[PDB]
This record gives C-alpha cells, structure tokens and sequence, in this order.
RNA sequence: CCCGCGGUGCAUUAGCUAGUUGGUGAGGUAACGGCUCACCAAGGCCACGAUGCAUAGCCGACCUGAGAGGGUGAUCGGCCA
RNA sequence: CCCUGACGGUAUCUAACCAGAAAGCCACGGCUAACUACGUGCCAGCAGCCGCGGUAAUACGUAGGUGGCAAGCGUUGUCCGGAUUUAUUGGGCGUAAAGCGAGCGCAGGCGGUUUCUUAAGUCUGAUGUGAAAGCCCCCGGCUCAACCGGGGAGGGUCAUUGG
C-alpha cells in the first residue's frame, strides 16, 4: 500500500545524464536524474524527473521517489533470508550477513541498502550495471522478502514450528 | 619514522581537535594550503572512508603496516563487532596508558617517556611503546627517578581522568579497571566506515 | 644399531632438544622413528620430560644412548631401573 | 595366515590359452568436476588347473603371487553357468 | 516419453498454483503420495483423496490459498534428477530457505522431511525443494 | 550442454600471450634457443638511431632505435625524455611498455643504467629518466 | 619383490607385439616369474584411447580465491635418479 | 672430589656529555585523495584506458602549495582475483556469435505401474592408518613483535568388519 510521505526523509543522488534531442538547427539538452529517497529505519523509494537544470530536476525526481515506498522487513539488522532480484537485465544476489560485517555491496545498491537502515549484508551484481536497471531489480528483489509471522499465519501452523 | 611535522596542520585536515580538546581550529578552521578558505564542491565517498581512516591513525601516531596488523588482529575475536573491538585494542597500548594516566600532556611526550626508559609495568622496565597493556598491572614511573620537571608538573593539571582508569598520585601507580566502551571513547568518529575501508583494502 | 641421541631444535643461540630413537645412519635432524621425550639446557637446573614407558621398552631391545641421554637417562632413574629388570629377572 | 587376500567376481572373457582365462571386472565410479557415475571395467588373468571354466560363466578368482609375465589369479569356483 | 514423473507431478502443482484454481489431477505412484502427504503436513495443500479404479492412479489435490487470494506456495524445485542423481550425507542435509521452507528425503527408514532427517542424523536421496 | 555431452568432452578455456614475447629469451651459444627464463630486461646494441611520425591525430618526430639483443631477435625500442646521448654500437637496455604512437614498438629504453645517460634538466621525477639529486 | 586406486598435451597421432601371449621341462637367483633356454600352440593389448611424438623428477607443502577451483614444487623433511 | 668456551671481553648492566651526527621517493584532467602561477605554441613532449599540446594548458617543463607511503619509494616481468570471459557450483543458440539440408540406424545415455528378494551405488557405527615441520585453536619464553617451544584439532575419492 501507500507508505504516505510525513516522515524524516534523507535523500540522495544516485546518477545524472546529459540527454539530447536533435532539432532543425542544432542539439537541445536536459538533465536526467535518478534519486532514493528513506529515513534509515525500513522505508526506502526510488523516483526519477527530468528538467533543464541540475536542481530542478532533482527536485522532481525527490517529488517522484516520494510517491513510492517499501516495507523492507528485517530480523535485526538483517535481511530474513536470500533474495535474487531480476529486472531487463539487472540480476543481484543478496545474502543475510553477520553482526557488524557492514555492507558490501555496489554503487547503486548500496544507497538502496543504507536509507532503508539496512546494516549487514552481502551483494553482487550477475548482471549488466546501468545504474535505473540495478535500483529497480534491487526494490524487485526486497518485495519477495518474508516475514516469518506471515508464513506461520499463511500455513496451518505456529512459529517455533518452523524456523 | 614516526613523525615530527606541524601537528596541527593534522586537525586541521582531519577536521577534529586531536589534542585534548586544546584548539588547533580556533582561528582559520580550514585546510592548509593557498586553496584554504576557498573550499570546493563535494567529496567523494572514497574520500570520506579515507578521511575517517587517517583520523584514527593520527589520532594515536602510528604506521600504515602496524595499524593493518592490528586491524587483522582484532578480527579474530568474534565477541562484539570488528569496530569495537579495533578502537579497544587500540587503547590498550602502553602509549594511550601513560596519556590517561596523566604522566604526559600530549601522547608524543607520553611516547617519548616511554621511549627513552622512564616507566615500568610490574617493576620491570618496558621501552617500546607499541607494548600491549593488560588489563590489571600496574604502570609505574621508575621509582629511581622520578624526580623530573615535566612528570611532576603534569601530574598536578588533571584535564581529564576516564571512568576505567585507575590512579594514586603519590605512589604513582595506574592501572585499566577494566576494558572501556564506545560510549566512553569518542562516539564522534565512527568505527562503521573504517571496517568498510577495509573491505577491498 | 639404533641409538637414542639429541636432536636440535632451537633458533641460532637458544638451541632446543628432542629425545629421539633413531637408526644411526640417518641424519642429525632427518628421519627417526619415533620421539621420546624433551629436553632444555637452558633453565638453569636444566628441564628434562620424557615418557619412561618407552625408554625402557627400547633399552631391553637393545638401543643405546649417547653420552648425554645416558646422562639424563640416570639423572631420572632409569638406568638403574634396567639394571633392576635385566639382571635380576 | 590370519592375514587375507583379495577375492574378485567377473565373467570369463577368453579361454583360448591352455589354462588361463581373462575374467573382466566390472564397477561403476564417479566423475571428478561434474557428479555421475561412469561404468569402469579391467581385466584380469587367473589359472586353471583343467581349462574348465568357459565363457559367459560368474566366476570368483583371488591373489597369489606371479605365476607368469602377466597372470596373477587363480580360479577359486564357479558360481553360475552360462547356457 | 516421460522419463520424470516426479518432475511431471511437481510441474503440474506449480502450473495450477500459478493460474491461481482449486483442484489437481494426477496418476498415482507410491512416491507421490507419500509427498502429498509430506505436502499436506506442514501446511502447503488442503486435502488429498484417492480414487483409483483399473490403472495406477489417481490422486486428486486440493490447494490452499491465503486470506487475501495469495498463495501459500511460492515455487517448488526438483533437485535429484535422472541425469544427475544427489546423494547428501547427514552432515550435508539441506535448509532451504533459512528453515522457512522444507527439503524431502528419502534414507533407510521414509520419506521425510529435512527437520526429521537431522533430527535422526542420516541422509539419501534428495527429492525437492518446496518454499 | 547435458551433462553427459560435458562427459563426453569437457570444457576448454582460451590462451592468454604476452605483449613483450621477446623478453622470454634463449641463448643461440651451445644449441638453440630456450624458453623458460622470463626476464625482467634485456640488453643490446643499437644498429640504427632517427626518429619517425606518429599515427592519428597526433603529430611530431618521435625518437626510436632498432636493437639486437642478447639472444639475436631484433626489435624497434623509443627512447624517451628531453634530449639524449644514443649513437650507432652503443649498449643499452630495455624494459617492456608499449607506445601508442606508430606499429610495431613495444619496448623502452631505461636511462641512465648502460651506454645510456639520464637527462641533464629534470627535477621533479628522476627516478624515471635517470637523474641523478642535484646540488641546484 | 607383487597388487588395487590417483595425478599431462596432441586423433591435422588407430592400429601395436614374434620371447611376443600360454603350456611342458631344464638352468639360474635371497626370492616367484619368459628371468634365460629347448620344444609345443597361436595367442596378447586396444575408442573405458593401445602406439607414437612433445614436455616433466614425485610428494608433505606454498601463493591466490567466498567456495568449487587455478598456478607453482625455491629455503626445510621424505622417496627416486 | 676433580676436570673442559671457537663465538668473546659478545650480549647485557652502571656513570658522564651533547639536540647535537641520522629523510627521501611518487602523485595532484576522469577513474582515484591532492591546484594556482610562469615558460613554450599540434613544437618540445606525455599516456594504464579514455586522450592532451595550434596564445590565457589544473594533462607538456619548472616554482610555490597539497596528497599517499616512509628507510624506503616507484618501474618492468611472472602468477591468482576482479572475469558467470568455458558457466558442476554458475551462461547460451527467431533477428546480436550459435539448430547439421533431411531421414535410417550399430555402440552408448535415459526409461510406465506393482509383490517378494538381493545388497552393487546410497546412508550409518566401531577399529587401523593419513610422519615430523607448516596453516589454524589454547597455553607458555625471548623488555614487545617477528621468532621459539608444549598440547590439540584438521586433512582419504583410503582399508577392515557390523548394521
């Protein structure tokens, strides 16, 4: 559902691009910028804006990333269990780790990882890095995380039946 | 080597005091340099885990290969996190022991104190100051002379005295309680970006 | 002719010894067959371990010390353990 | 003799020398880098007091020590029949 | 020709669960139902009712689904296969998932789950994962 | 592939080759030539010296010689710095590197450690170039 | 001294063997044995890679890698020549 | 009881005197931490890959400053990683590289349901062995550390025998 924006929210840039559409006569140029958007505590979104400077267009993109949040459950500074994320060619493996390992993890997932208040984990990239490519398949891949109160409730069964 | 530059232009790249709170940053806060007071835009964030490492090597005045040794060393405890641990053994060297104690001002005199042979752990003398101080001995300032200008003087201006050491200031004995926290050490640094510093070396 | 004889251990000026039974032939810190013991000669009274349960099973099978394990062979009582077990049955 | 030989099954293969036949062994064993199981096969000499044993029969043989260039077996009994 | 048929019978688990219906046909065999039954256990299908009249089969199963619509098995895996067969040891006993999902084992004494396989301390042959 | 196809015929990986092919060198003395004796640098004598024209877009006059080496192949090698002392059946020494300026040089000479002399302005990176610590 | 199993490239290298494979006896050796003799027979090995050509002392170990692996066999110990 | 040291008057310990004898190498356009002057003008030169140099060059050469390491600092050569770029773990074949022009078939690879049996694969227990030194875990000695010593684990696709 809706995580609606009233929260304490540090942003941040992931990327930029000059982008150009030839005209009759010569080039025009915009700006392209991709930006995360969470409070460090399990809430993390990503949105991206176009204008034709630098920050006009992170400030629609903040506006964008706003409108879309995530859940992002965790068992203690750590990921319940491991996830493949896949999306057009951006495949990434991401493991639950050890108290106080840090993150390892790449350019783009690693701003993910950090404004959802993730603290250990491990990544890696099987696939191409194009930095929209990467994010998304990253946020695919939180989505399929379970909590462990949810499968118990799903099954027929109590916890501490099945951990 | 050890070092024996300015000393101040440190802080003042590091952007931390590194002398008992005594200002180094109290006029032109700012890097050295021409390009001092006109700053530039932002720094990457390699620049940020370098600048967090080189504000703990400065902070105790030691090598590059020392501080990854003990950096691997502190690794293979397993009881607590890899940062912690790191920033406790950092502080169990005979070094910082003569600083908390208040023997010495500054850690380069508290270095060169116990350099050039003047205090004894158990009553035996020890000369090297990357000496590893347990937790339960007590430090001694050599009893044959400690008659000198700058040891007594500096015994009387307690600036500060921590909640884990132990102290008489007429025996001139010292000794760890027992083994600091976080909360008690510099909760201002970090212990995160350094482990991460690390990871691909 | 196997022999029981010292074998060094140390680093260059802090020398070490295992107490080893070894064919004669062999080198001074090459193959043995099987190791008996330690001993120091720093530690001024000097410290000597060793099993006592296989040095006399390979003395009454005919092995022989050097000059000095037969001195710390004595020293502990050994020899005169042998002499208790051969010659009187 | 409390110390034991090795005894093999096989079936007989050749029996065209006057007393000796070659009896194959048959076992399966694995791949190094990937996992299945490959069948293995080797062939062995054994003696026979009589040249009785013929092909396609289940045999037993066992160790004893070099009785020519090649053969090392003899032939202990014959389990089952070939018709 | 059909070479799997366990193969066969988890596919058409996973390709009815994915169109989201409420009933399954298959020919039975004395393996699958001894993991329907393993299915029915832990909380993955809802029932399970046999019929068999001149052939082997058949067995009939009942899905379950969540409170919402959503669906309470999200994938199942074949992992010995006839081809390349997996042996594990009872050191080697799988936890798929982080114990959120199960493995199937068949040792010396059923087919059981991965949970009573290392509580007995042995192993076999690996069937599937069903998370 | 199926498993059994992998069986059949495994897997082959590709061959990797050096840049510097004549820095693993044999003698031509006794016999023949030997390849097993990977060299940091060799040595030669220098039976050419001039200079030559770079490819696209750059332009100049870039110095090189032609050198024979110990072990009798014969190769084109720059010469780099400000200025140097290089003539005809004069002994030098080379390291591997590779310009990008024209085909088929894939070596440099080190100054200052034979016939060969460092340059005589440098005072910001000696090491390289082979000068010596100035006095100014 | 004999045996099981294990570690390399080439199929733009498919046929190799005539004391060769087995039997009888005789000599010979610490010792069994084509080990060597005389006679009798026509056998032996190979696509699960024989034969040939090229390269190489083998191992405990050492470097690197999350692991599975990959690359080396210098100091020190063992076996060989 | 008595008798023997090449190293060697070596390590070490005590007294006096003096800040006096003891800091260099690489880099600073992006990757990748660290910028301004002057000289020169597609020249002289630089480059690991992108690429710089034709009058105001943070990319060439000097000076001032700054960054990394430090009794060392850079360069070349060789090997593993990053490389899922030979993919068992762990990839693919409509148009990017890649389905033989099609059938018939010896050897091989893989095979429907079920009762009893066997024990080759598979799982499991006990015994033997896998030297010493190494890596690793605990303990101890050299003023500390490298280093040295004591007690352990580990490492087989191994053998024998019982389920």
């Amino acid at each position: 559902y809706i995580d609606p924006k009233h929260l304490e929210l540090e942003d941040r840039v992931v990327a930029i691009n000059r982008v150009t559409k030839v005209v009759k006569g010569g080039r025009r140029l915009r700006f392209a910028a991709l930006v995360v958007v969470g409070d460090k505590n399990g809430h993390v979104g990503f949105g991206t804006g176009k204008a034709q400077e630098v920050p006009e267009a992170i400030r629609k993109a903040i506006e964008d990333a706003k409108k879309n949040l995530v859940e992002v459950p965790m068992v203690g500074s750590t990921i319940p269990h491991e996830v493949i994320g896949v999306f057009g060619g951006g495949r990434i493996l991401m493991k639950p780790a050890v108290e106080g390992s840090g993150v390892a993890a790449g350019g783009p997932v690693r701003a993910v990882l950090e404004l959802a208040g993730v603290a250990d984990i491990t990544s890696k990239s099987l696939g191409s890095n194009t930095p929209i490519n990467v994010v998304r398949a990253t946020v695919e891949g939180l989505k399929q995380l379970k909590r462990a109160e949810e499968v118990a409730a799903l099954r027929g069964k109590s916890v501490e039946e099945i951990i | 080597s050890r070092y024996t530059g300015p000393s101040w232009k440190v802080s003042r790249r590091l952007g931390i005091s590194l002398s008992g709170t005594g200002k180094e940053l109290a006029r032109r806060p700012y890097k050295p340099g021409q390009h001092g007071p006109n700053s530039r835009g932002k720094v990457s964030e390699y620049g940020m885990q370098l600048t967090e490492k080189q504000k703990l090597r400065h902070m105790y005045g030691m090598n590059e290969r020392q501080f990854r040794t003990l950096f691997i060393k502190a690794s293979k405890i397993k009881e607590g996190k890899h940062g912690v641990n790191f920033m406790v053994l950092l502080e169990q060297r005979l070094d910082n022991v003569v600083y908390r104690l208040g023997l010495a001002t500054t850690r380069r005199q508290a270095r060169q104190l116990v350099n050039h042979g003047h205090i004894t752990v158990d009553g035996k003398r020890v000369d090297i100051p990357s000496y590893h101080v347990e937790v339960g001995q007590v430090i001694g300032v050599r009893e044959k002379s400690q008659n000198i200008s700058t040891i007594k003087e500096a015994v009387e201006a307690t600036v500060g005295r921590p909640a884990f050491v132990s102290f008489d200031t007429e025996k001139l004995e010292g000794s760890f309680t027992r083994l600091p926290e976080r909360d008690e050490l510099y909760p201002e640094i970090d212990e995160a970006l350094v482990v991460e510093y690390y990871n691909q070396k | 002719a196997v022999k029981i004889r010292l074998k060094r251990m140390g680093s260059k000026k802090s020398p070490f010894y295992r107490i080893v039974v070894a064919d004669s032939r062999s080198p001074r810190d090459g193959r043995f067959i099987e190791t008996v013991g330690t001993y120091n000669p720093l530690k001024d009274p000097a410290e000597v371990v060793l099993k006592e349960d296989l040095v006399l099973d390979w003395l009454s099978k005919g092995a022989q010390p050097s000059d000095t394990v037969r001195n710390i062979l004595s020293k502990e009582g050994v020899m005169k353990k042998h002499h208790e077990a051969k010659n009187v049955k | 003799e409390r110390n034991q030989r090795k005894v093999y099954q096989g079936r007989v293969v050749s029996d065209k020398m006057d007393k000796t036949i070659t009896v194959v062994v048959e076992t399966k064993k694995n791949h190094p880098i990937y996992g299945k199981r490959m069948k293995y096969s080797k062939k062995y000499k054994a003696h026979d007091e009589n040249n009785t044993a013929k092909v396609g029969d289940i045999v037993k043989i066992m160790e004893t020590r070099p009785l020519s260039a090649t053969k090392r077996f003899r032939l202990l009994e014959v389990v089952e029949e070939a018709v | 020709v059909m070479t799997d048929p366990i193969a066969d019978f988890l596919t058409r688990i996973r390709n009815a669960n994915m169109v989201k219906h409420e009933t399954l046909e298959v020919p039975a065999s004395k393996i699958k139902r001894d993991i329907a039954e393993i299915l029915k256990r832990e909380g993955f299908i809802r029932d399970v009712e046999y019929i068999e009249d001149d052939k082997q089969g058949v067995i009939r199963v009942f899905l379950k689904y969540g409170k919402n619509e959503e669906r309470v098995i999200t994938n199942l895996k074949r992992i010995s296969k006839p081809g390349l067969r997996a042996y594990v040891k009872a050191d080697e006993v799988p936890k798929v998932l982080n114990g959120l999902g199960i493995a199937i084992i068949s040792t010396s004494e059923g087919v059981i789950t991965d949970k009573e396989a290392r509580a007995k301390n042995i192993g076999g042959e690996v069937i599937a994962y069903v998370w | 592939p199926t498993i059994n196809q992998l069986v059949r015929k495994p897997r082959k990986s590709k061959v990797e080759k050096s840049d510097s092919p004549a820095l693993n060198k044999g003698y031509n003395s006794f016999k023949k030539t030997q390849t097993n004796v990977n060299s940091p640098q060799k040595r030669g004598v220098c039976t050419r010296v001039g200079t030559m024209t770079p490819k696209k877009p750059n332009s100049a006059l870039r110095k090189y010689a032609r050198v024979r080496l110990s072990n009798l192949i014969e190769v084109t090698a720059y010469i780099p710095g400000i200025g140097h002392n290089l003539q005809e059946h004069s002994v030098v020494l080379l390291r591997g590197g590779r310009v990008k300026d024209l085909p088929g040089v894939r070596y440099h000479i080190v100054r200052g450690a034979l016939d060969t002399a460092g340059v005589n302005d440098r005072k910001q990176s000696r090491s390289k170039y082979g000068t010596k610590r100035p006095k100014a």
